[PDB]
């Protein structure tokens, strides 16, 4: 029993769309907060000077935002599966999407 | 600042330190126009940079033209 | 700990904090344990040699 | 062919506290031209020799266009022979690095698209190499069934009929002998912001593929250096201000070999040439002077926006059907500059972070003082993963290269098997990918 | 000074007086300096130390 | 004159003398075999530091990061056993104590 | 107190301590001493020469 | 003793051994005041140490001024 037997279900398209995944994750949490939104989207400016992309950002500094996936890729192989953590695991649903 | 790079400190006034050269008068050809007195010498310095690269590249193609025949083999009679 | 002298009264016992792991005493945390922690430290943090 | 000896020589050069700043400047100047390397084909012979004899390390690990010219051209008596023995091991193994993607890729197509565009997530041409000196932008439109978006600033770029308005193309130097005054006139009269004048030397099908550039920037650089690289922005009339404005370069009778360390002045030519202890002759910097004319103006960031691979055009949002990357016009990758000449380093260069493979803070910690107390004002930001990018540049949730790539890349060894893991890593996780591995027991 | 105060007690220096020269013994020393706190131990039950 | 007279390097004891040699004079004024041994320390002492921050994570507690609090050697409350530049007001500026 | 002024570029207190607390007590096996210098005596003999 | 370092034995009376020098008279400029006769020559010796370091450092900055242009390129006409 290899993947060549399992190929006829894994290649199915319903392994690969998140529209169903955003249904049930919504229908139990009617609205979670959108917190420190950092790298969720691209912003474009009419700038060409790269100092404008440099001094306008690094001049002031909050307690630094750390996104979800950046603190996914330092947690080791058991700390994810420990019940101290929700926010690293409520936002993992099936591993192809993120 | 917050919009350029820090300038590199090189000694000023290359024209006053050396002027017996044909490309010195080519700096005087550019006009001030809207610039101030001190800010004219900044962009006058960048125009000298443009004069050097055009000057040596013209001598470079004479250098990389390769040795020819008729001016060479005639001299090889001795 | 130590023994605190109170000159002119009765004394007592007073207490500090062993800051780092090494301040644990060498009989009951020997060096062959303490060198077998840096090797556990090695292949988890993955420094280079 | 890359032995365990010569990954270490890269890792010897990956942590250079005394990398010469001088040769780092010349890498900006040629910017990947066949005509401009024959200009400085005695220069790199002088640099690499005097950098291999004073110390057992090699120069110019950084960019593909500088390595290949050392490899292809100049395989003769201008170098130490042991050094070229590393550079031969660079290409000749890297040619086999793309052969391994072939014999997992299927021989058959589907439509106009073969499977090598699908399964090989490397060999896919939509992974543009993150730096570029030639215009790979028109390659994507003129083949693909993609609908790309090339976001520069405000205005988009979709139709290749507009390739005379948004993109300039500056070819060979001899063909630009009349318009040489035209180019410099566009500097002084014109501000370089709100500009959209994208200056790139043109494209050749002889010159580049994606893959040999791709395997060199994406696999080997952030793994043989454990992920310590940055993206460098360079200002250019700054550059020849240091070079051309020299005394004996401008001057008279002083002959070809009258080495310029005997004729310096108190400017930055002292504090840079002493960093490498090079003895360049009077020709060989005057040769660098003539390179300045067809140089571009300002290192310009960009962004390349294509839809997902049609395996997985299924998503939530419209923007969910869209994954984008950057391409740096006119710049190149960064090693950590020496503590020497840092006073002269900041007067020339400036760091620009992009990407998980090329935003590594302690390399950037050399070159800017507000960055030097960006790190020490809160010390969490020394990880490559925790590092914060300005949101004008790359958001981490729209890119192929995600967070755990560099998180993997900052913990690797220098093992030759670790190079093979990365080439094994870039692979689609997709439904028509998964056919091409059950046919090989993967 | 007085060595019921400082941030190293004697078993730190007593380890030094009978070290090896092994690179593993170097990696024990970085591993030794560690502040033993209650909010330390979360950082090492995370990585299995 | 010491590397010929010995099989040894000089100037071990202080961080400031090693750092000046690992930056300045990367030529063959000193013998090239001796050049490696200084680079053995500081060319790897960066990676000595790098292993700490895989332990010490990303989180801050308040305005104080974890890295001041667990990794004992990052702690600027701890001081190097020599000081040639003014580490004191460096400590006085950013602390939250009565130091 | 006579101490040269600070630059945040020059140092950090975390690479300096890995020198003096890790590599120093191992390689010396804990055999070093701290030194007092008297400069008008020390720089005397190079001058009155 | 118990409050200083042992003194290094160097030969006395550098002024009597050599005096044809301009900095010799600068030692005579200092005054005795409260000091004795023998203890004057101790602190007179330390003042000579101060005169040497100021003298050679002034010549050092002339040495490390670097070669200039206008006095150089004029001489390079031959």
């Amino acid at each position: 029993f290899g993947y060549q037997n399992a190929l006829k279900s894994i290649c199915h398209p319903r392994m690969h769309n998140p529209t169903q995944s955003a249904q049930a994750l919504n229908q139990a949490f009617p609205d979670p907060d959108g917190g420190h939104g950092y790298g969720l989207r691209y912003e474009q400016t009419p700038n060409m000077n790269l100092f404008r992309t440099f001094h306008q950002y690094y001049m002031g500094k909050n307690v630094a935002f750390v996104p979800d996936v950046a603190q996914k890729a330092l947690v080791t192989t058991e700390d994810l599966l420990h019940p101290t953590s929700h926010r690293l695991l409520r936002l993992e649903v099936h591993p192809f999407f993120d | 600042s917050n919009f350029k790079v820090r300038d590199p400190v090189i000694q000023e006034r290359l024209d006053h330190d050396y002027a017996h050269h044909p490309l010195v008068a080519r700096m005087n050809t550019l006009d001030q126009g809207n610039m101030s007195q001190a800010e004219y010498l900044v962009q006058k310095r960048h125009y000298l940079v443009f004069l050097i690269a055009h000057h040596y590249y013209e001598a470079y193609l004479r250098r990389m033209g390769g040795i020819q025949r008729r001016d060479h083999l005639q001299t090889l009679r001795d | 700990f130590f023994v605190h002298p109170c000159p002119g009264a009765r004394g007592s016992y007073r207490a500090t904090h062993r800051t780092m792991v090494g301040n644990i005493p060498q009989p009951l945390a020997p060096r062959e344990f303490q060198e077998s922690r840096g090797a556990q430290f090695d292949a988890v943090t993955n420094m280079t040699h | 062919v890359i032995d365990q000896l010569t990954i270490d020589v890269i890792q010897e050069t990956a942590f250079d506290p005394a990398y010469p700043l001088f040769c780092y400047v010349i890498e900006a100047m040629i910017h990947g031209q066949e005509e401009k390397f024959v200009m400085n084909m005695p220069l790199i012979a002088l640099v690499i020799q005097t950098y291999w004899v004073n110390s057992g390390k090699l120069a110019f690990v950084n960019s593909y266009h500088m390595v290949r010219f050392i490899c292809t051209h100049m395989g003769n008596g201008s170098i130490p022979k042991e050094a070229h023995g590393h550079y031969r091991k660079i290409l000749g193994e890297l040619i086999a690095l793309e052969q391994a993607l072939l014999k997992l890729a299927g021989h058959e197509t589907v439509g106009r698209t073969p499977i090598t565009h699908l399964v090989s997530a490397l060999l896919d041409p939509h992974l543009l190499p993150p730096f570029a000196y030639h215009d790979v932008f028109t390659d994507l439109m003129q083949k693909s069934s993609r609908q790309p978006i090339i976001k520069i600033g405000d205005q988009n770029y979709d139709n290749p009929q507009n390739r005379a308005t948004f993109i300039n193309l500056r070819g060979r130097m001899e063909d630009l002998v009349n318009n040489l005054v035209n180019i410099y006139q566009t500097r002084v009269n014109e501000d370089h912001d709100e500009r959209h004048v994208l200056d790139v030397a043109p494209l050749d099908e002889n010159d580049y593929n994606p893959v040999l550039e791709k395997l060199f920037y994406y696999v080997l650089m952030p793994v043989c250096s454990n992920g310590h690289m940055c993206g460098m922005g360079v200002d250019y009339q700054n550059v020849a201000l240091t070079l051309t404005y020299n005394g004996p370069v401008f001057a008279d009778v002083v002959n070809a070999q009258d080495d310029i360390l005997l004729h310096l002045e108190n400017g930055t030519l002292k504090d840079i040439l002493q960093a490498g202890d090079i003895r360049p002759t009077v020709d060989m910097i005057r040769v660098l002077c003539t390179s300045f004319l067809t140089c571009p103006f300002v290192t310009q960031a960009a962004r390349v926006i294509t839809k997902r691979d049609p395996a997985q055009s299924f998503a939530t949002h419209e923007y969910g059907k869209d994954v984008a990357q950057t391409v740096l016009v006119n710049g190149f990758g960064a090693f950590a500059v020496a503590d020497r000449s840092r006073e002269a380093a900041e007067t020339m260069f400036y760091p620009v972070p992009f990407n998980k493979l090329y935003a590594d803070p302690l390399v950037a910690a050399t070159l800017h003082p507000l960055l030097a107390n960006y790190v020490t004002r809160l010390p969490n930001q020394r990880n490559a993963v925790v590092f914060n990018v300005p949101s004008n540049l790359m958001a981490e949730y729209e890119e192929w290269h995600k967070s755990p790539v560099a998180a993997y890349a900052a913990s690797c060894q220098a093992t030759p098997g670790a190079i093979s893991a990365m080439v094994s890593m870039h692979q689609k996780l997709s439904a028509p990918s998964f056919i091409c591995q059950a046919k090989h027991r993967m």
